[PDB]
RNA sequence: GUGAAAUGCGCAGAUACCGGGAGGAACGCCGAUGGCGAAGGCAGCCACCUGGUCCACCCGUGACGCUGAGGCGCGAAAGCGUGGGGAGCAAACCGGAUUAGAUACCCGGGUAGUCCACGCCCUAAACGAUGCGCGCUAGGUCUCUGGGUCUCCUGGGGGCCGAAGCUA
């Protein structure tokens, strides 16, 4: 679902909740968690460095297993599905046959109870990974590797997934969830399945609280400004842009491509994003 | 260039035109009602289509085509007649198959169509 | 020239029996009438149901060209 | 679907004397199952509507003998919607 | 539990170590999802109406069966995940209808 | 491309042709004066789930019936909400034409929408312009689908033409 309220404050009115139906454990696994040092935004010069974020809840990293090759033939149960508080996407508790214990991100599908397995002799079934190679093309498929051995790095987020499109030669083809074409190697392993929470875009903050709560603090409109402050900032009253529209840095920020021209990955991407 | 190959009759209602392919398919050469002379509507006449096969065939004559199997798309004018032209023109013409590209019902059509 | 004729004995429900079944198809594929297969109305639509069962499986065709 | 003994099980369970079959309380006991198998099947499949007339039509048909029954022989009524749980 | 008819369209180049190998998957399979093989007529190369998976010949097989009703079409889907199974195609088995 | 044109596309290589790929929508032939549904409506193929309905047997219940103000449910298209999807088509809108003019008809473009999910809306030439059920009052022919002793007879549908009779 998604979950609303009934509007007893003006907030409560729009504002929705997760439904938090797929989860059952509640406490993190104790042994797999380690504080994440907070930033503010600010880098080791101690300059914030990225604005308006600081102040948001506690979180405790949940060590997420974004390899799984590792573990190659060794099967697991599915122990448990879990909230994380560092990523839109739930989490899913793998209890190996060996007794390790590992956290994945929660494919949409997953029912806890079942197994999975990893390898490339690994049945085409939701939570299982495999070389890209070793994919049924047409086959939605997430957490993906963009070179081999190098960790999960595609399709992380909750609803996310990509599709194989066919193979050439050492590389296979897919749609990135943001519709961009793009080689992957056959060596690098993917999850069979979509992301799970995929519901979480239907969130209605509702209230500038919770977008605190969150890490986010407010973000204030180069209009709103100085001219020593942004390019869009002063006039007597409102203004309008008055030229192009910029970054407070000055560079212009509708339309401008911003992707290095000569980047060596581009041999590899052969349809850019669309809408 | 080559001594047997294809022909192709795209017969429309506004046009006729014809290309004249290698064996494996692509292209020798091509012509069309208005490459032999004709702007609007007389392109879609058969006499129209007549030159048009015609300097077709002659075109590829040149590049030693002698040989040529016949393939005729649409429910056009100058269809026929563009078949003719292509037998009379000193070109064996190996066979004759229709077809025409048709819908098991596809895409919406234009209003025209409806 | 009525198909139903020419043949004796054959199932109408038997998909793979392509020889019987490519005789009702016209020279470019298309199903044929019951004016050239001679089928009643409840035949008639048994093969037809069973001559598109065939396409799909491989052993009849959708269309083909049409020769002179 | 309904299984053709199933069908005699319930014929046989709720029969008058071992001859019968559509009695009151056959009738009731039978379309009974041709309801509740459906009310699921609509449970999932929503969008059925169609099925839902024929539900509309199966549970009118069984208040229809209910209502009869009751006015004939209260007791055998009030056993027969006992024994399939009904009067809710 | 009913009597269904699985045909099964599979790849041509199969060696017949490979095509055997298919073969044994899908025997197991149908195990599996628990179909009970009555009949069972394995055809072969059969040249096609048209070019599936661009390649005019086809090696057939075909299995009658009395499986479970509700499995059976999971089964179909597990049947078609191979590279190498070109078609599948289940029916439910029925009598013969004749003409003349 | 049209009545003929023009806008448009095309030497920055279009059309026409061959091969690979992507994607969405509708299912040609069969197809019908056809079938199904209470209506709206429903069309490639497969399987699962499920409703209505007809026949035959004449086995059971024993008037349990008909109708139906309110209620409740369904209800084409267009339209709304949230989110997908978007090939073809296409209101709006741009342009070319036709014309006295042409906010149209024709032509080249083109966004919602058309498609999916879920939720609303609740309309119509939603028509047989014909409310439901039951009984009675010539036939003739065509047809779909059952049953028979299979010429033909007997049920249930869809047409036509007509007894009597109604009718302005
Ligand atoms: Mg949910
Ligand atoms: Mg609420
Ligand atoms: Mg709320
Ligand atoms: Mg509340
Ligand atoms: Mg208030
Ligand atoms: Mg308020
Ligand atoms: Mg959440
Ligand atoms: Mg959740
Ligand atoms: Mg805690
Ligand atoms: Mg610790
Ligand atoms: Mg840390
Ligand atoms: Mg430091
Ligand atoms: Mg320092
Ligand atoms: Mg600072
Ligand atoms: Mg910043
Ligand atoms: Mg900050
Ligand atoms: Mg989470
Ligand atoms: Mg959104
Ligand atoms: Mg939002
Ligand atoms: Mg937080
Ligand atoms: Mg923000
Ligand atoms: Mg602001
Ligand atoms: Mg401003
Ligand atoms: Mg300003
Ligand atoms: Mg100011
Ligand atoms: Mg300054
Ligand atoms: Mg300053
Ligand atoms: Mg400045
Ligand atoms: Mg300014
Ligand atoms: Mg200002
Ligand atoms: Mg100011
Ligand atoms: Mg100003
Ligand atoms: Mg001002
Ligand atoms: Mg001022
Ligand atoms: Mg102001
Ligand atoms: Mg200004
Ligand atoms: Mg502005
Ligand atoms: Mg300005
Ligand atoms: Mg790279
Ligand atoms: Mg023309
Ligand atoms: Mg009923
Ligand atoms: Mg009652
Ligand atoms: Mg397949
Ligand atoms: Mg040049
Ligand atoms: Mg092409
Ligand atoms: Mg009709
Ligand atoms: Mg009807
Ligand atoms: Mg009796
Ligand atoms: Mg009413
Ligand atoms: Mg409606
Ligand atoms: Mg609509
Ligand atoms: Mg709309
Ligand atoms: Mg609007
Ligand atoms: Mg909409
Ligand atoms: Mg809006
Ligand atoms: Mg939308
Ligand atoms: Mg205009
Ligand atoms: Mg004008
Ligand atoms: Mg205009
Ligand atoms: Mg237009
Ligand atoms: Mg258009
Ligand atoms: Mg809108
Ligand atoms: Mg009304
Ligand atoms: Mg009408
Ligand atoms: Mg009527
Ligand atoms: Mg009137
Ligand atoms: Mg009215
Ligand atoms: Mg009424
Ligand atoms: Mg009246
Ligand atoms: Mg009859
Ligand atoms: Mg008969
Ligand atoms: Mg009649
Ligand atoms: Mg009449
Ligand atoms: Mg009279
Ligand atoms: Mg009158």
């Amino acid at each position: 679902a998604v979950k609303k309220f009934k509007p007893y404050t003006p907030s409560r009115r729009f504002m929705t909740v997760a439904d938090f139906s797929e989860i059952t454990k509640t406490e993190p696994e104790k042994s797999l968690v380690k504080p994440l040092k907070k930033t503010g935004g600010r880098n080791n010069q101690g300059r914030i460095t990225v604005r308006f974020r600081g102040g948001g809840h506690k979180r405790l990293y949940r060590i997420i297993d974004f390899k799984r090759w590792d573990k190659v033939g060794i099967p697991a149960k599915v122990a448990a599905i879990e909230y994380d508080p560092n990523r839109s996407a739930r989490i899913a508790l793998l209890h190996y046959v060996d007794g390790e214990k590992r956290y994945i991100i929660a494919p949409d599908g997953l029912q806890v109870g079942q197994q999975v397995v990893a390898g490339p002799d690994a049945p085409i079934q939701v939570g299982n990974a495999l070389p890209l190679r070793f994919i049924p093309v047409g086959t939605v498929v997430h957490a993906v590797e963009l070179e081999p051995k190098k960790g999960a790095k595609l399709a992380r987020a909750a609803g996310t997934s990509a599709q194989i499109q066919g193979r050439e030669g050492d590389y296979v083809i897919l749609r990135l969830p943001s519709g961009e074409l793009r080689k992957v190697h056959g060596e690098c392993y993917a999850t069979v399945g979509a992301v799970g929470n995929a519901d979480h875009k239907n969130i209605v903050l509702g209230k500038a609280g919770r977008s605190r709560w969150l890490g986010r603090r407010p973000h204030v409109r180069g209009a709103a400004m100085n001219p020593v402050d942004h390019p869009h900032g002063g006039g007597e009253g409102r203004a309008p842009r008055g030229r192009p529209p910029a970054s407070p840095w000055g560079w212009q920020t509708k339309g401008l491509k911003t992707r290095k021209r000569r980047k060596p990955s581009s041999r590899f991407i052969i349809a850019r994003r669309k809408k | 260039q080559v001594a047997s190959g294809r022909a192709y009759i795209h017969a429309s209602y506004n046009n006729t035109i014809v290309t004249i392919t290698d064996p494996d398919g692509n292209p020798i050469t091509w012509s069309s009602g208005g490459v032999i002379g004709y702007k609007g509507s007389r392109k879609g006449t058969p006499y129209a289509a007549q030159l048009a096969a015609l300097d077709a065939a002659k075109k590829a004559m040149a590049y030693g085509m002698q040989s040529v199997d016949v393939i005729v798309r649409g429910t056009g004018a100058g269809r026929e007649q563009a078949i003719r032209a292509l037998q009379a023109s000193g070109l064996q013409v190996k066979s004759i198959v229709d077809d025409t590209p048709v819908p098991h019902n596809g895409c919406r059509p234009k209003k025209k169509f409806r | 020239a009525k198909v139903k004729a020419t043949l004796g004995e054959f199932d109408l429900r038997d998909y793979r029996n392509v020889e019987v079944l490519k005789r009702f198809l016209s020279e470019t594929g298309k199903i044929l009438p019951r004016r050239r297969t001679g089928l009643s109305a409840k035949e008639q639509r048994i093969l037809a149901k069973t001559i598109k069962r065939a396409r799909i499986l491989g052993l009849l065709p959708f269309t083909e060209k049409l020769v002179r | 679907p309904i299984t053709k003994e199933e069908k005699q099980k319930v014929i046989q369970e709720f029969a008058r004397f071992p001859g019968d079959t559509g009695s009151t309380e056959v009738q009731v006991a039978l379309l009974t199952l041709r309801i509740n198998r459906l009310s699921e099947h609509l449970k999932v499949h929503k969008k059925d509507h169609h099925s839902h007339r024929g539900l509309l039509m199966m549970v009118g048909q069984r208040r229809r003998l209910l209502r009869y029954l009751q006015r004939e022989d209260p007791e055998r009524y009030r056993a027969l919607i006992e024994k399939l749980g009904i009067r809710g | 539990m009913r009597r269904y008819e699985v045909n099964i369209v599979l790849n041509p180049n199969l060696d017949q170590s490979q095509l055997a190998l298919e073969k044994e998957i899908i025997q197991r399979a149908l195990e599996n999802y628990g179909a009970r093989v009555e009949k069972v007529e394995e055809l072969g190369l059969r040249r096609l109406a048209y070019p599936i998976a661009k390649d005019p010949q086809g090696y057939f097989l075909w299995y009658q069966v009395e499986m479970p009703e509700d499995r059976v079409n999971d089964l179909a889907r597990e049947l078609r995940i191979r590279d190498n199974v070109r078609r599948v195609m289940v029916v439910k088995s029925q009598e013969p209808f004749l003409a003349n």
